[PDB]
């Protein structure tokens, strides 16, 4: 069994430059084939027998490689040439290589949405941390219940990079039983970024 | 000599088939004027683990309206043969195929394969090539037409 | 390599899964395929001794 | 043109079995192999099987033995040879089989192999979930009273997807964020949807979250205001 490896995972790179993607075979073989997936758009064949073009592939995709290391390069990186790429030998696949939009750092405006009585009348309430308008996509967003760390009761989702601002959001939840929220008082989250020199928390004490 | 292509310490197994028509799940003949389709699930069934007179019987079907190469709207018919039929033949070769999904096991499995006639002919005319004979040639020397 | 006028007489027999009345090998069994690691390629096997039926 | 029309979107329970069809046209259907591939949302591609027409010879993966089976339907018309229909039956479904299935053909070639995939069908999603069809409720979100602040609603515990949520019916579109569906809490999804407005207009206007869960014909409208 051949195992295919790809690097980097995310390549943050600005338009007008070059971008060089890597796939590594484990057995010294012959050829490789590359596909293009545009954010959910029925994946298309890109490079073919390691250096030939498929039908309708522009000249900006130049295939290259030999032995166990194989390359892809886009010479003038456009805005539509941001996608996720895959390499294939006979029936074995890689894991992916994602192209994103580069931008300077920013700071998300932290919120804390209080647990309403609207959901606690059903028995499970929602304490919703909520970050908006930031980049990079990675963040370490923690939370605390009566100043004590919890786990296993959260479902956190990120979003995608916008076409107008090129930023990100994040929304975590802390779903507990109705005995558990009125038991405690001090509710707060925690926000931590590369672009923040200090940890930021906000609070909502229950009953107060 | 499969193990020189895959590895010494591997396990080699034979399975039988996985579906299709009678032309590719079974063994087809053309002997004596009739068309036999024998069930070969008794030959391709064993494992191999890297360490007299009893014959294997194969049941066999007969049909007389065949469509060879599956052309649209065409079919043949073989007239019946008067008397019982007898045949003797040699088996010189197989056409296997390999399954190969992406798992980590050390157990290969090889199955017999059927329907493409170019494997019957490519297994016989393999040692040949046709060449062209170009008679004219030029070479430098010291000859001088003598004016 | 040796030039030949006409090839030996092949017997056209149309069979599947097994090659009947074929030509034998010379010393050992000859396993023969195109891109061995490719699944969709068939594997041609050729015997040095005939197996009767 | 080489067309590959695959149908269709299916929701089933665990333990069941699905049959997925794939109609081809624009080429001689009796000549070219047809691969079947599956695209896991968190594992990437996975090759299901491989069918060769003109006789129907098949081969599968070895991790999908005993479950998959596929066949075809040859057009029999002496004055129309260029179409055909393939099938695939994928039995023994579990919730971890939910993904998007494809029916992929290669291209015309001189010096290449079989697996380079040129023509792609649109795909179809096979959902395996024991949850039954249920409407969404709606729950408001706001601050208590300069700087911008998040109004929004919570659309919790529905099945199946998709919910289309509009704002003030529906021209309030700027500053509007949606999240992808929060995963299964006992088999049910939720959607967060928040809208940023300057904090002066919170005490002025009445804001409306228009949930439209179409497969259950549910429609709710919560007013959002600083409580
Ligand atoms: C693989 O090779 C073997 C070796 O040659 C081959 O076996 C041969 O099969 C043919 C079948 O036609 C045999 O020919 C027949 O032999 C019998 C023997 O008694 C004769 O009676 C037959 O004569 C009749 O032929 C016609 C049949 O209707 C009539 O028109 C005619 O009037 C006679 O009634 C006929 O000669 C042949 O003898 C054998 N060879 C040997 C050495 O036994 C086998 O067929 C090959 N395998 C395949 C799949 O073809
Ligand atoms: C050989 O092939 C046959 C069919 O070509 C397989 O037979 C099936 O066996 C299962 C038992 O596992 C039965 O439930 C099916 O009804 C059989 N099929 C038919 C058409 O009767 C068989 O599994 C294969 N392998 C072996 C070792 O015999
Ligand atoms: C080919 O032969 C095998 C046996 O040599 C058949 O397998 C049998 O299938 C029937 C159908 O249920 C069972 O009752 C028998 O018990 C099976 N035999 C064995 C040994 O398991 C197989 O079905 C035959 N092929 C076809 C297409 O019928
Ligand atoms: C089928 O196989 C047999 C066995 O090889 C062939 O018969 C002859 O067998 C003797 C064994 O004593 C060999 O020495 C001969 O070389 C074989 N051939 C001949 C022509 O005598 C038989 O010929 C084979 N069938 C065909 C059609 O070749
Ligand atoms: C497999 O066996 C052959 C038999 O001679 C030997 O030459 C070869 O080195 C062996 N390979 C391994 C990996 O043991
Ligand atoms: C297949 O192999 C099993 C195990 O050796 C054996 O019991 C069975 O009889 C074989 N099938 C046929 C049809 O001979
Ligand atoms: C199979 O091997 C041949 C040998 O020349 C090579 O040209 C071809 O690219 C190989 N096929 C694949 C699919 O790698």
């Amino acid at each position: 069994e051949i195992v295919l490896t790809q690097s980097p995972g995310i390549l943050s790179l600005s338009p007008g430059e070059t971008a060089t993607l890597f796939c590594k075979a484990s057995q010294g073989g012959n050829a490789m084939t590359w596909y293009q997936k545009r954010r959910g758009q029925v994946p298309r064949l890109l490079i073919y027998d390691t250096s030939r073009r498929a039908s309708g592939v522009p000249d900006r995709f130049v295939g290259s490689g030999s032995g166990t290391d194989f390359f892809l390069t886009i010479n003038k990186l456009d805005r539509e040439d941001f996608a996720v790429y895959y390499c294939q030998q006979f029936e074995f696949f890689g894991l992916g290589s994602e192209l994103e939009v580069h931008r300077t750092v920013a700071a998300p405006s932290v919120f804390i949405f209080p647990p309403s009585d609207e959901q606690l009348k059903s028995g499970t309430a929602s304490v919703v941390c909520l970050l908006n308008n930031f980049y990079p996509r990675e963040a370490k967003v923690q939370w605390k219940v009566d100043n004590a760390l919890q786990s296993g009761n959260s479902q956190e989702s990120v979003t995608e990079q916008d076409s107008k601002d090129s930023t990100y959001s994040l929304s975590s939840t802390l779903t507990l039983s109705k005995a558990d929220y009125e038991k405690h008082k001090v509710y707060a989250c925690e926000v931590t970024h590369q672009g923040l020199s200090s940890p930021v928390t906000k609070s909502f004490n229950r009953g107060e | 000599q499969l193990r020189k292509h895959f590895g010494n310490n591997t396990i080699i197994r034979f399975a039988n088939s996985s579906g299709g028509d009678l032309e590719v799940t079974t063994h087809s003949f053309n002997c004596g004027g009739e068309f036999f389709y024998c069930n070969t699930s008794g030959l391709f069934n064993s494992t191999w683990i890297s360490n007299s007179n009893d014959s294997i019987t194969l049941p066999c079907r007969i049909k007389m309206i065949i469509n060879m190469w599956q052309r649209i709207g065409q079919a043949m018919y073989a007239p019946p043969i008067q008397g019982v039929i007898r045949c003797v033949s040699n088996i010189t070769g197989l056409i296997l195929t390999r399954d190969g999904g992406s798992t980590n096991s050390t157990t290969e499995t090889f199955r017999p394969g059927g329907g493409d006639m170019r494997d019957n002919w490519r297994s016989e005319l393999y040692k040949y090539k046709v060449v062209k004979i170009e008679p004219l040639g030029v070479a430098p020397t010291r000859c001088k037409r003598r004016v | 390599v040796s030039t030949v006028q006409c090839t030996h007489g092949i017997k056209p027999v149309l069979s599947t899964q097994l090659l009947l009345n074929g030509s034998l090998a010379e010393e050992e069994v000859m396993i023969r395929s195109e891109n061995i690691t490719n699944n969709a390629k068939n594997i041609l096997v050729q015997f040095n001794t005939p197996v009767q039926i | 043109q080489v067309q590959l029309v695959q149908s269709g979107a299916v929701i089933k329970t665990p333990g069941s079995s699905v049959k997925i069809s794939c109609r081809a046209s624009g080429y001689n259907f009796r000549d070219y192999s047809i691969h079947w591939v599956r695209l896991i949302p968190d594992k990437g591609f996975e090759w299901i099987g491989w069918i060769k027409p003109l006789w129907g010879a098949v081969s599968y993966a070895r991790q999908l033995q005993g479950r998959v089976s596929m066949t075809r339907q040859l057009s029999q018309d002496p004055d129309d040879p260029d179409w055909g229909v393939a099938y695939m039956e994928f039995s023994g479904l579990t919730p971890a089989d939910t993904a998007e299935y494809f029916c992929v053909r290669r291209g015309s070639c001189d010096y290449c192999g079989d697996f380079p995939w040129q023509y792609w069908c649109q795909g179809t999603v096979v959902v395996v979930s024991s949850a039954s069809t249920k409407g969404p409720s709606v729950f408001p979100l706001a601050p208590s009273s300069g700087g911008t602040a998040a109004l929004g609603c919570l659309v919790k515990d529905y099945f199946p997807e998709p919910v289309t949520v509009s704002w003030n019916s529906g021209a309030l579109t700027s500053g509007v964020h949606t999240f992808p569906a929060v995963l299964q809490s006992s088999g049910l999804y939720s959607l967060s949807s928040v809208v940023t407005v300057p904090s002066s207009s919170l005490g002025t206007q009445t804001y409306i979250c228009n949930v439209n869960h179409k497969p259950s014909n549910t429609k709710v409208d919560k007013k959002v205001e600083p409580k």
